[PDB]
Order: C-alpha cells, then sequence, then structure tokens
RNA sequence: GCACCUCGAUGUCGGCUCGUCGCAUCCUGGGGCUGUAGUCGGUCCCAAGGGUUGGGCUGUUCGCCCAUUAAAGCGGCACGCGAGCUGGGUUCAGAACGUCGUGAGACAGUUCGGUCCCUAUCCGUCGCGGGCGUUGGAAAUUUGAGAGGAGCUGUCCUUAGUACGAGAGGACCGGGAUGGACUUACCGCUGGUGUACCAGUUGUUCUGCCAAGGGCAUUGCUGGGUAGCUAUGUAGGGAAGGGAUAAACGCUGAAAGCAUCUAAGUGUGAAGCCCACCUCAAGAUGAGAUUUCCCAUUUCUUUAAGAAAGUAAGACCCCUGAGAGAUGAUCAGGUAGAUAGGUUGGAAGUGGAAGGCUAGUGAUAGUUGGAGCGGACCAAUACUAAUCGGUCGAGGACUUAAC
RNA sequence: UAGCGAAAUUCCUUGUCGGGUAAGUUCCGACCCGCACGAAAGGCGUAACGAUUUGGGCACUGUCUCAACGAGAGACUCGG
RNA sequence: CGUUAAGGAACUCGGCAAAAUGACCCCGUAACUUCGGGAGAAGGGGUGCUGACUUCGGUCAGCCGCAGUGAAUAGGCCCAA
RNA sequence: GUAUGAGUAGCGAAAGACAGGUGAGAAUCCUGUCCACCGUAUGACUAAGGUUUCCUGGGGAAGGCUCGUCCGCCCAGGGU
RNA sequence: UAGUGAACCAGUACCGUGAGGGAAAGGUGAAAAGCACCCCGGAAGGGGAGUGAAAUAGAUCCUGAAACCGUGUGCCUACAA
C-alpha cells in the first residue's frame, strides 16, 4: 500500500534498538598476547597451537 | 536395529527355501469357513521381495478364467503350510511389474535346471 | 548433503577442487567448499591403498585426465599426470594411517564478500 | 475407491455390458466404495436380447476391484478389472451365470446364491 | 496408578497367538527411581517425582546432586510426577520397574510430536486449495479474514504458524509383552513422538 | 415514500476460500392434547449443542428434474467477503437482424467479440525473540485465577412375532454387535515422491588406439529404489457418570370448614448450564508453593537500602552438530569425549563388476561368483576437528505481633 | 406470389409433439396461431474453404474428488 | 519445471491450460459433389544387431532387451447445425 | 534546500575453480591449467549511421547499477 | 528569486527532424603576503610551526537564520489508552 503518515522522530529511535554491531569472542595470543580470535589462526602471529603453520 | 532384532529371533521361520523373483510357487493357505480349515492351492510367478526381516512379503499372480488375480503374503504367518518352489526362470528384474499388459504366449519364462 | 549451485555443476565443482590438492596440498577457499572436499578427497585417497584395476577404474570420474605435475627427470622431461600421484606417492604415505587425513583452518573472512577462508592441508 | 461417473462391468447373462454409476448408497456424502457394497447404476452398453436394456435405474454390487482388501491374516489381493452382479434387492441375482473369479468377503454380507454360482472363490 | 516413563525405539510386527499380524511400537524403561513424596501438609499434594536415565557426572550441578543424594544413584536427566495415586507403599528411594503393566491392556500414552518449521496454512488446519486453473490466481492462500463491519479481525482466524511441539495424549491402548530381562513394554498402535524422546505411559482413566 | 449522507471519483449479480451471529427450528433431545388401539401421525410448549448431499438445464438468481439421506431450515453481517480470486451477466469504441425515424441515430428487444494497477507505515490477526520487574544470588519441579478445544448420527440381532389388533400388521423401556461424516498422531504393512543410489540404451565429442570410461542432449530417455516427507494406509477419539435448572408432572397444605403442585415446606425432570475428557496457563504487577545449592575487600559521600573492585553457586561468549530451525530460540556435545567427518565391518537396494578362461564364423552365451556397487540407516574405532581462553554474576531495608 | 418460418428476427415462451441424457430453458427433426420473414438495403439449396459461433461422441489426462513429493530463481542471514 | 495410487470431464460460463497424435514404408479408405475433390479421411501392420543368399528391392536363419524413427525436432479424430 | 517510507525494493536472462604474478590494498587486473556456451551464428567481410571511441605510455576525484591497480573514462603524444 | 532572458565567454549549455522553446551561475584580504619546514597516510585530509589586526577570513574562501543530522549532560520514564 501506501504509508498514511510521517513518522515522527521517536519511532526512528525505537525501532533501531536492535540495528547494532557486536564483537564477538577475542582471546589473547601465546607468542604475542595479542587480541585475536578464538579457534582462528592468528594472523600477525603466524602460530596456531604454538606452531608455524602459516609458512613454508 | 539391536533390540528388535533381538527382539525377533523367536517368530522367525526356518522352513523356507530359497527361490529368486520369477519362479513359480505353490503356496498352500489356511482358510477358515466357519469351522472348517481348508488348504488351498494358489500357483504362480514371484514378483516381490520386501526385504525387512521379521516383515518380508512377496507376490504371485493367477491368471484363472480371464481375469488375472494377484496376493500378496508375508513370509513369516503360521497361516501357511509350505512353499513348493517349482520352476526356475531366467530374469533380469528385481521387480518383474511389465507383467500385466502381456497376455498368455508373449509372458512365458524359459527354464534353467538349476 | 549441502546443495550449493545446480545438479552437475557441483560434479564440476568437486571434480576442480579435489583434483587439486592431489598437487599443491594447501588450498585455500570457503568454508562449506572445504567440508565436501574432505568427504570426497578421503573417499578418493582409499582407492590409492587398493592399487587393482578398480582403484584405476573408479579413478576415472574425480580424475581431471589432461592435468600435470613435473618435479621429475633422468635424462628425459617425464610427467607425473596427477593420478600416477595417487597410485605411486599418497598410497604409500598414508599406507599407515587410518582415515582422516587432513586439516581445516580458519584464517579470515575475504575482503570482497566477508566470506570466511580457510586453508585445507594432508597431515 | 470406485466413484461417481466410473465404468464397471457385468458379469451375468442379463444382456449388459458397462454400467456408470449414480450413487454409493449408505451414508450422507459416502466417496468411494470396495467389493461388497450396493450401487444405484445404469446401463449404457447391451448385447441386444436380455432382459435388462438401456437406460434402467439398476442395483448392483461390487466384486473384483483393482484395489482389493486387507485381510487380519494380513494378506492382500489385486484384480485386474472391476465388475458387478444385478441384484433385486433380495440379493439374488438376475442373471444365471456369473464369469470370472470372486473375492471372499461376499461371504461376510449374505450373499450366498451368488458365491455358490461363482467358478471360484477367492 | 501404574505409570512409567522411557524411550522410543520403532515400529515392529507381532503375531498373535491365533496368527495375526498387529504393528507394535518398542518403548524402553530402566529401574526408576522416585525422588520426592509431596503430601498435603507439605505441598497440598499427593504426588511422586521419578526420573529416567544416567547422565554422567560431568553433566549436572550441585542442586542436582543434592536431590538425587537422598536416594543416593546418579543425577538423572528426566523429573516428572504423577497425580492421584494411592500412595503407600514408596519410600525415596524405590524403584519402579517395567513389571507394574502385565496385562493392565488399557493406557494412555503421552509424547511430543515432531517439528515441522513454519508451514502454509493448508497443513496445519486442512483448509483447501483454490482452483488451479481457468484463469484464477488463488492457488494457496488463506481466505478471507472477516467481515467488513466489525472495523477489526476476530481472534481466531487460524494462519501460518509452526507446526507441532506440544503434547499429546492417545487413549485406550492395548499392552501385548512385557521383557522383564530387557524393560521393554511393546504397544498397539501410534504415539505421538520423534525417536529417542521421552514417553510418559499411564493406567487409563475412562475405565 | 423522503432526499440527510458520499460527484478533487464510497466498483453491481452469482460462483470460489473463509466463516460468525440470531431463532419466528429442518433432524437428533424433553414434554401437553388428540376425532392418539399398534407402527405411523396432526397441533402447540421448552431447547441454538452439533449437523444440514452430490449431479443435469441458462450467466443466473429464483426454479424444474435424477439419485440419496436422520435432515437436505429461515434470516443478519456494505442483499458478509475483488488493496483475497473469477469477470460469465448487466453499463465502452466494431458488426448484424426485427421495429421506430424523411434523416444523423435509437430500443430494460436480441445476437458474436472486447484490458480488472498497488514493494503494508499505523491498528488488527497468526507464530517467535531481546529488555526489565517479581526486594540476596542460583538449578529444577509444580497447584490453577482464567481461556481455548471436542460436543453429530445410521443399520442389524436380542428380549418378541411379545403387549396391541378380527385380520392386516406390529412396539415402548433395556442389552449387544457394526458403519457414515469429522478429527488427533505415525511410517511396521499397502502405495507416492525420492536430481551426489543401481542397471539398460540412442546420437555426437573427448581421455593417442582395442577394451574401459567422462561431458551434453528437459536428471538425455527408459526399468527399479533407502532415509526423509506423505494418504487413498494404519491406530485411536465423541464412553460411563455427577450438581443446579427449562417445559411438564407431583406430595403435603391453607388463605377460602371444601377444592388446590405454593405463599410456608418438600421432589422428579432434557443433545441445553456448571463439572467430568484434551490443551494453554503466576507479566494471576494480588507477579503463588516446595526441594536443593552458595557465605564478605577499600575509601569515605559518614554509614544512607552510599559508591567502586575482585570472587562463590551458576550462566554466557566461541566451536562440532540434529530428534530442532526463516534469523535468533530449543536440544545433543566440547579431550572427565562418540558431537560430526573419515576408517573397519554390516543392512536396505540394485541384480551378476573388471580381468582371464570355455563355446561360438559372428551377434553373443556359460563359468571363476548372490558377484560388483552402495546418499541420508545400524554397531565398533580418538585418525581429523571441538586448542589456548575471556566476560558477567550475591554480601541480603523497615514496622508490628508471636517465642 | 413462389420460397421459408418460435429463426443472428417470437413479447406471451421453458409454445406443442418427437430424438438425444439417470435427469437437456442450450442443440437437432416437425407443426403454424409470422406481437413485428419475403424476393438485387435480394429469397431459398449448397461441394470446397474458415486461428468463425454452437450441440454431441472416442482417445487422453492433476482441470476435479483430495492432494503429496522433488528441481531452479526470488523471498530469509551476512558483506557492498 | 518433473513424477503420481484408484477413478477418468464429476471442475467449469466454456475440456481454458495441460495431457494424448506426430518420422519413413506397406495394406486399406464412406456419405456427398460444382467430378477437380472429400483423403494423411477412418482404421490397421513394420523398423535394432549378426550371418548366409542379394537379379534389384530385399529373402531366410540366429541373438538380446520391458521398450529397436530406443535421445531432439515432426498433424488428435469423428458426427451434425 | 531537507526529511518519512528505509538501510526496504532493486543490482537489467548465462558456469566457473585453483596456482603464480603486480600492488598500500584483490573473487572482480595480468599469466598458466582444466572445465563450460554458440557455431545459418555470440564466426568473416561490408552499406548507412556514429565522428577519434583506434595505437603507445601514464592516472584513479567523478562515470562503471558492488569492487577495481582496469576501461569505449581522465592526461600526454601519434596514426587515416 | 529584484533589474534585460543574460552583471559571470547567453540566445550559450539543454530539449524537438523542424519552425521553435530556454535555464542555473556575483562577494577571501588593505596587499597573495595563497601556509617554507616537520609529523600520520597511497593519496585525499588533518596536527604543529609560520603569514596576517583577525585563519571558526584557507581558495565551495564576508556575515551565516530555519527545516534536517549528531555529541555531552540537570530532571522524568517499563500496570499504561
Ligand atoms: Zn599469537
Amino acid at each position: 500500500a501506501v504509508p498514511a503518515r510521517r513518522t515522527s522522530k521517536a519511532k526512528k529511535a525505537k525501532r533501531r534498538t536492535h540495528y547494532k554491531l557486536t564483537i564477538k569472542g577475542l582471546n589473547a595470543c601465546s607468542n604475542c598476547g595479542e587480541m585475536k580470535k578464538s579457534h582462528h589462526v592468528c594472523p600477525a602471529c603466524g602460530h596456531y597451537d604454538g606452531k608455524d603453520v602459516m609458512s613454508k | 536395529n539391536p533390540l528388535i532384532q533381538e527382539l525377533t529371533q523367536e517368530q522367525l521361520r526356518t522352513d523356507i527355501p530359497a527361490f529368486r523373483p520369477g519362479d513359480t510357487v505353490r503356496v498352500h493357505a489356511k482358510v477358515v469357513e466357519g469351522t472348517r480349515e481348508r488348504i488351498q492351492l494358489f500357483e504362480g510367478v514371484v514378483i516381490k521381495r520386501r526385504g525387512a526381516g521379521i516383515s518380508e512379503t512377496y507376490t504371485v499372480r493367477k491368471v484363472s478364467n480371464g481375469v488375472g488375480v494377484e496376493r500378496t503374503f508375508p513370509l513369516h504367518t503360521p497361516r501357511v503350510a509350505q512353499i513348493e518352489v517349482v520352476r526356475y526362470g531366467k530374469v533380469r528384474r528385481a521387480k518383474l511389474y511389465y507383467l500385466r499388459a502381456l497376455h498368455g504366449k508373449a509372458a512365458r519364462i524359459k527354464e534353467i535346471r538349476r | 548433503r549441502k546443495l550449493g549451485r545446480t545438479s552437475s555443476q557441483r560434479k564440476a565443482m568437486l571434480r576442480d577442487i579435489t583434483t587439486d590438492l592431489i598437487i599443491n596440498e594447501r588450498i585455500v577457499t570457503t568454508e562449506a567448499r572445504a567440508k565436501e572436499v574432505r568427504s570426497t578427497v578421503e573417499k578418493m585417497i582409499t582407492l590409492g591403498k587398493r592399487g587393482d584395476l578398480h582403484a584405476r577404474r573408479q579413478a576415472a570420474t574425480f580424475v581431471r585426465n589432461e592435468v600435470a605435475s613435473v618435479r621429475e627427470e633422468d635424462e628425459s622431461i617425464v610427467v607425473e599426470s596427477a593420478l600416477q600421484k595417487l597410485f605411486n606417492d599418497l598410497g604409500p604415505r598414508f599406507a599407515e594411517r587410518q582415515g582422516g587425513y587432513t586439516r581445516i583452518l580458519k584464517t579470515e573472512p575475504r575482503r570482497g564478500d566477508a566470506a570466511p577462508m580457510v586453508v585445507i592441508e594432508f597431515v | 475407491m470406485i466413484q461417481q461417473e466410473s465404468r464397471l462391468r457385468v458379469a451375468d447373462n442379463s444382456g449388459a455390458r458397462e454400467i456408470l454409476t449414480i450413487k454409493v448408497l449408505g451414508g450422507s456424502g459416502r466417496k468411494t466404495a470396495n467389493i461388497g457394497d450396493v450401487i444405484v447404476a445404469t446401463v449404457k452398453q447391451a448385447t441386444p436380447g436380455g432382459v435388462v436394456k438401456k437406460g434402467e435405474v439398476v442395483k448392483a454390487v461390487i466384486v473384483r476391484t483393482k484395489s482389493g482388501a486387507r485381510r487380519a491374516d494380513g494378506s492382500y489381493i489385486k484384480f485386474d478389472e472391476n465388475a458387478a452382479v444385478i441384484i433385486r434387492d433380495d440379493k439374488s441375482p438376475r442373471g444365471t451365470r456369473i464369469f470370472g473369479p470372486v473375492a471372499r468377503e461376499l461371504r461376510e454380507n449374505n450373499f450366498m446364491k451368488i458365491v455358490s454360482l461363482a467358478p471360484e472363490v477367492l | 496408578t501404574k505409570g512409567i516413563l522411557g524411550k522410543k525405539v520403532g515400529m515392529t510386527q507381532i503375531f498373535t497367538e491365533s496368527g495375526e499380524l498387529i504393528p507394535v511400537t518398542v518403548v524402553e524403561a530402566t529401574p526408576n527411581v522416585v525422588l520426592q513424596v509431596k503430601t498435603v501438609e507439605t505441598d497440598g499434594y499427593e504426588a511422586i517425582q521419578v526420573g529416567y536415565q544416567d547422565k554422567r557426572e560431568v553433566l549436572s550441578n550441585k542442586p542436582a546432586k543434592g536431590h538425587v543424594a537422598k536416594a543416593n544413584t546418579a543425577p538423572k536427566r528426566f523429573i516428572k510426577e504423577f497425580k492421584n495415586v494411592e500412595l503407600g507403599e514408596y519410600e525415596v528411594g524405590k524403584e519402579i520397574k517395567v513389571d507394574v503393566f502385565q496385562a493392565g491392556d488399557v493406557v494412555d500414552v503421552t509424547g511430543t510430536t515432531k517439528g515441522k518449521g513454519f508451514q502454509g496454512a493448508i497443513k496445519r488446519h486442512g483448509q483447501s486449495r483454490g482452483p488451479m486453473s481457468h484463469g484464477s490466481r488463488y492457488h494457496r492462500r488463506p481466505g478471507s479474514m472477516g467481515p467488513v463491519a466489525p472495523n477489526r479481525v476476530f481472534k481466531n482466524k487460524r494462519l501460518a504458524g509452526r507446526m507441532g511441539g506440544d503434547r499429546v495424549t492417545i487413549q485406550n491402548l492395548e499392552v501385548v509383552k512385557v521383557d522383564v530381562e530387557r524393560n521393554v513394554i511393546l504397544i498397539k498402535g501410534n504415539i505421538p513422538g520423534a525417536k529417542k524422546s521421552l514417553i510418559t505411559i499411564k493406567s487409563a482413566v475412562k475405565a
């Protein structure tokens, strides 16, 4: 159909309380202590389970 | 499957010969007509098996007085006296449904003496 | 299963990716493609243990015919053809290994589409 | 599975060959029928002569559908055609002979004069 | 009264002793620990808490162990009740074996149905189609929402929302075998439940 | 009938999907009277719980007709329902017949053909999540304030050829068996689908060739088919009872020495009301009940139900998943391991692999051999992947009475 | 006048009889009482022809009784 | 877009849409008529591979499959107004 | 000039996958390999019509329905 | 947004085969003295240091209202038509 009215400034914001970006698990490494993702290959470290994996 | 094939090792029948689909078979039934107990006789061609253990079934085709009659039996009934394998035939299909539109002398099966 | 595309296109996809790793032993792709390549590669190394004619004549499905891989000469130019590599190298590598010939590692999302990406290796 | 406007056959000496159904008597909206039920019907082909002609409201009884019956044993019957026998409301056939096999389950509903005239009761 | 929980295994066929095929469900049990006794002076009831399986001891909490510890057993998964039983005859820690349903044979069976997701308004309620040809455009839709005059929609004009996942009894079923060595009751018919789910089995109500 | 209402536009009839309400009731249920012997009936009172059919004829309403049934109700809801469908009908531009008109044209006269646009903002209705409260923090189990569902019915046997009647015919109240329509769950049987399962087979092209195979031709076409999802398949349901009533019938008894169901008193009495059966249910802010688990640093704002930080019991994030799923949720697991993949075996299913030998001039046939293959199904097995981790989360107010 | 005639014309009208169907106001054959057919704004037959209008049979079938399953695109989740 | 048990126009204003026929070769073919037509009227039979013999077309013998223009393309018919 | 609708509808019929380059940055640019589509045309030559889009070397603010180190786009030379 | 349509490279760009129709667009500072040099970044863009009486006069460059979009905070808000 066609919207009947202008929605006010209040119901702009009362929708958008579920329009967020959130960040999931951030572990710290072993070889550098740097904040990186759980279960993921540590990119700057190049290690995972203490192994030169991304090498080659 | 673990418990079921332990619960039904008991009502099975071991009296059953070996037969492929496409083998002429006599089947003794058991018919209750009030208090009587007749033993009928059916002769046809085996077409099916429904392989499942407890509840395997098979089929038979008469052609009697023009009309063809089909009857499916389960295996493990006590209301079947015997199963008499009569012939053996060249078949290459597991389920012979193409018999449907055939009439008489174009629905014959061959004989292998085995 | 995992539907990805139409019917015959999955056969094309998995013949593409699993005739790779026979040659390179590393592959960088997405997540779900890696899981289908798990299953199909490990089904096609157990034929590398047998060495029969049925080992060859069932490898006529998931092997691209004219695909080379050369680290080889004596005084010649002599060419392994990426199925010969199964029946001469990867068989005797995992002659004593049971199932589970692969690794899948989780690196990064792709820049173009935010598709998370994945490394496959063998040992 | 026999409904309105479905063609049966006749297995009698009563000069009819085929039949349409009209109704499926007994109930207030019954859809289907099986072996051993009563049909209101008409006569749409006829051998010449005979007692029963075209255009007649005729009751009949179903023998040998192409989808037979479970029995309490566990066995089934599947015939190949559809046939019927004409009845004078006494459960007594008009014609003399009956051709072809006949299912057993007419005995459960007192069709004894039909059953004792069949060549075979299956 | 007679109440036993348990699993759900499958479907078989059993010849009876006059030679008749009958479809049969396969329901297990185990020994069955009574956990509490609820009386009028404490809860205003008369009821009994029962429980059927063995968890690992990794998979529970301290309060679950504090419930279990008055009966000296393993911590369990499923815990339910039973109302309207003349008690006596029940202590904290007894076992209710499979033997209670020898040929009681008049039994209500409860479970939970399967789950089928979002589906159309046909597959719940059996509302029929519209015509698929002669030029229409109304194949598989849920009707009209009502009249005009009340300027709203009356409640319960049922529409598309998730199929299955609620608990359903079936009344007056029979019992065929009781296998005490294997803890299996066999029942004629069909039971609402997916495999491995719970089933409560009680003596029936309507005599 | 009137012309208040809508002309910067409030779209007709029938049919389809979906219903809901009223009772001046069509069937089933309880009754009074009869010019009611019996089975049938006629009339009137109570009663809305459920049910109320398929086809032929025009566009139909309306109606006529066939075959059934316990019955084939009357009405309201914009003569219910077109931002849900149809557009046949009546109301566009073409053309024709009859009639009228000198004529252009016209006719509730007829005949063929002729366009139905919309991405749902707000309320509404169906399903499903996040936040907070429930006065310390938690894990489970649960009365039921209220609400929703279901509510129909035929035929046969037996009392009994009995009571009734000249015969003709032929019961009430009871007991039992078995169907129709509707509806709740399920895949063991019968069947359907089953596009990463098995085989046959045509054309062309490719892997150098013979042999063996891949691509494409609607999945190439054809013959079968596991799990899963399914009905026309299976199993079950409406039972038996209770309390207060409706119409109707009394018992006792007077006002009125009698009579009389009523004013006092005291009963019988229906598919209807409230229970009885199935389900939802403490956001029932009147926020319920039980079981089990957990016990304390700093500065002062000065001790006020103060702030702040580490924790317990426990939960979450992240990861492997399906008996779950639009997403989130639910549920099975996370090395105290069988959660998924693989491996070794099976099973359903297909129906005799390759290679070699034998017989054939060949097309082919026989044997090695119930062979070879095997998507979801069943056991076993840490081989691969659930590494290492991080975040949140209590220290329990007052008044009175009782000991 | 001949020739037609409840018709692309007929209000009353679903005129009356016959045929076709279990049941046929639509169709075909006949009657004449043509509200208001008629001879070049032509009358009455007609082989062949027609993306023409109308009535009826065979074969076929998810149009239907009464639906069920599978494939692809959209729809749904995340990035632009 | 693909498949379907049993029934086969009951749906509907109306068989609208789908389904069914479809290639080559042989037999056979009505009423009616303006004699040219109707007429591909209707209704039926055959088709693969191997060997032998082919005057030429083909003929005979054998083998296999449910199915031999094995895929794609390729007319539904009749009765009346 | 700026809102609402709303970060919604849409992104204009098709088959891609990997390795190695270059680069601040890569599914989208280059190279290799195999796979796939048309093939009385999605192949070759020309008549109008368009008017420098053609070639060589550089660039990424805007155009390209996303991205872009690339282009029928921008800068500078040069060819008929 | 006045005054010619046009204070600016205007009957121009743009539209219609054609006759024809026809816009928008003024302002740094007194003087260009229009930010040497360092720092992050591929750049764009910014932060220092300078020029200038003034840089919130930095080339979209005098003053800079309203709708509209944001940040921070004194008080209120989860039984309410
Ligand atoms: Zn690290």
